[PDB]
């Protein structure tokens, strides 16, 4: 990115945001004033036979 | 047995992105993927006749990998855009499960289904269509009664996504959260289990908000 | 009528791959697209007598594919780069639509234009256009009073970005301080939204660290 | 009109990625997007009784568009699996709007429409699906007896994707050979267009090859 | 990026095959003794001539 | 059963990305899946009374999805480096399965195995591997008197890598020149098909020329 702000901050970065057909179509906004309802994502278990890393 | 439910753990794993889960979505057509995800929940379930959960099992994991698919790809706008319109017998029998599996019995399978019952709620047609479901207010009562703490939190959690937004308002949701079970909410807002107790108070700051 | 959003709803969906953007750009077509776009969009709204869009058939799904199209193009960086040297009309264009929808008409078209005027501030230039563009601060506090939320968090999201930059916002000076609607963005960092709350708390960190140091 | 063409040309450059076209696989149901395609072919040739080519307007560049985007996913093996199975109806409106297509009306068009046949009669159910068409063999001595070398040329290409692989191998593709124009294809063979020359010199060594 | 051969002879490098389910099942096996058959990837028309 | 090749096929589709590869190697089940891949495999080969190539209907299908995900994963760098020090024992049954299976059977799964033995043999020890298995060489040869083309190309190919890179050819040079069929080889080296024209042409060019 020879253009680009590249910003003196870690914590400071700046984030492009991209859109979905769904998303912004069939999903409901549930961005609110009370708080934002968000998906769920599941990871698999790791089983009652867990041995260490 | 042991390679179906190890191929079925190793699809939940990468069903965690969404370039994986636009991918699922095609592949539904030529092999019925969610058609016959339902009936192998729907066998497993029948199967526990006079008993309840073995875990570390072979089956166990099988079903779970399967509620677990279910829930990531609802995760993703497309992916619970497509259940609502081409799964919604999947949805049926999800819903259909939670009612029939007894309180103990199968207590993960029943927070993997109620996790893929909130995010396909995000989707507006897919709120429409659990909240209309048959005995769905029943269902809630009867999940509630659950002595689990976790399947109690995603209950609570699918009832403050059907509760927000509109939903006509127009006494369509107004009767909607004077028929909840406000005395078992009351007293989970003040549970010793951290998680329940907040997410019964965020309900109740709602139902509040709301009336 | 209908084959032609069809169409603009599939380039939506793939146009959040980078080589799909990078692919659109290298075609000598989206010259032709992107300057279309914005007359379309232009056309949209002036079409609206108010009331509030009744998701018109393949007619909002149309503009919302053209805006949902430009935010995904301006999301990567020569997209971004490439908006404000061949498509600065259809930026003007925004910027127009942004103060001509009134608060409330149009919410999911404003949002997916204020992330396409974020995006394309990533780059330098785009900054610097948006930035020196005619009424943009009495734009900025005015979309502020906007009863939504999301509306609300992409205005500061914006404000956020040209603050970022003190040598830019040292431009547009004086207004900064005279018109800042202070009162609005402290209720804003009171929210039980937290991606609204802590996005105003984090523009109220940095506007009273620059009127100090 | 202007801006449904420039959306669906930029469809057909980004269509040529395998990446893009599975993202295009699964949008067909919201959109009934191959559904609409056909109807919109069927209604751009029954709009046009007269002249040969309008062409440089929007209105046959939308069309090619849609033929180029229907070639670049039956090119990708989910694409045309696809297509024979879903799509079974945009196939019947291709096959039917080669024949109802007077021999140099919509030339380009033509070629687009033969090689997204070509295409899917690389998939086993889709070259089924192709030769058990109504009128099929008629239609390959009707496209043949086209003056443009081009189109002689992929009709070439799809009798022979046909000739090839076996169709049972019995009696079927055996009456099948038989009911080519054997004539015109050694016509061709000794083509000034290298092009067409070479591909009637491979079907017809092709169909030597397989000859009892 | 390590542990795999890295040819010093660029024209004769190591490229590996990729398989899918379509491919593999439901498409015709038209690698033959006769020729092998392949799709066709069209591109717009670039009318008018560039500039 | 049917449940189990739908989620294999599946698999097999994502499987086409380096980010769902280098995703399937970092999960705790891809071990499993693995070392239950090849008995799955050598499972199916010990079930064929001649009869079709494959028998169809999932099961042959649950099996091309073995050994394309197989193959998938190998194509990938970190795949092949897993392969050889994790899956060693599943090379020793593609290597295995074959030999076992008889010239024209299961065409398509053969084709399949020798893409994932040369994909695996891009890799420094997975060459070391399968090289130095046992009866590798009378193997090329069983396996270049197939009537298949496609057989016969990848066979070739295989060979063409085994070739390259003379460390490893410079040891079992006394097998394989003292053994290398020139009525197979010698009468294959025909222009018929392009892909297998310049098979033959290159391995002419570098198998001949040992001076
Ligand atoms: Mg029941
Ligand atoms: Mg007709």
């Amino acid at each position: 990115n020879e253009f680009d702000r590249i910003i003196e901050n870690q914590e400071k970065s700046l984030k492009a945001s991209k859109s979905t057909p769904d998303g912004t179509i069939k999903d409901r906004r549930l961005f609110m004033h009370h708080v934002s309802l968000e998906p769920i994502t599941t990871v698999p278990f790791r089983t009652t036979k867990e041995r260490q890393e | 047995a042991e390679m179906g439910a190890a191929a079925c753990t190793l699809l939940w794993g990468v069903s965690s992105s969404e370039e994986v889960v636009k991918a699922i979505l095609g592949g539904d057509k030529a092999l019925k993927f969610f058609s016959i995800t339902g009936q192998t929940m729907e066998s497993f379930v029948k199967s526990l006749d006079g008993d309840v959960q073995e875990l570390d099992s072979d089956e166990s994991q099988f079903v779970f990998a399967l509620a677990g698919i279910v829930t990531n790809v609802a995760a993703i706008a497309c992916g619970r855009e497509f259940l609502v319109n081409s799964s919604r017998v999947l949805l049926d029998t999800i819903l259909q499960l939670l009612g029939d599996l007894k309180p103990g019995q199968c207590t993960k399978l029943k927070v993997l289904m109620l996790m893929s019952l909130y995010n396909v709620s995000i989707n507006l047609k897919g709120l429409k269509y659990i909240s209309e479901s048959p005995g769905f207010i029943p269902l809630l009562w009867w999940l509630l009664s659950d002595p689990d703490a976790e399947v109690c939190l995603h209950v609570l959690r699918l009832v403050q996504s059907v509760v927000l937004e509109p939903e006509v308002f127009s006494k369509s949701a107004s009767e909607f959260r004077s028929s909840l079970p406000l005395q078992r909410i009351l007293a989970m807002s003040k549970s010793r289990n951290p998680r329940l107790q907040t997410a019964a108070q965020e309900l109740l700051e709602d139902l509040r908000t709301l009336e």
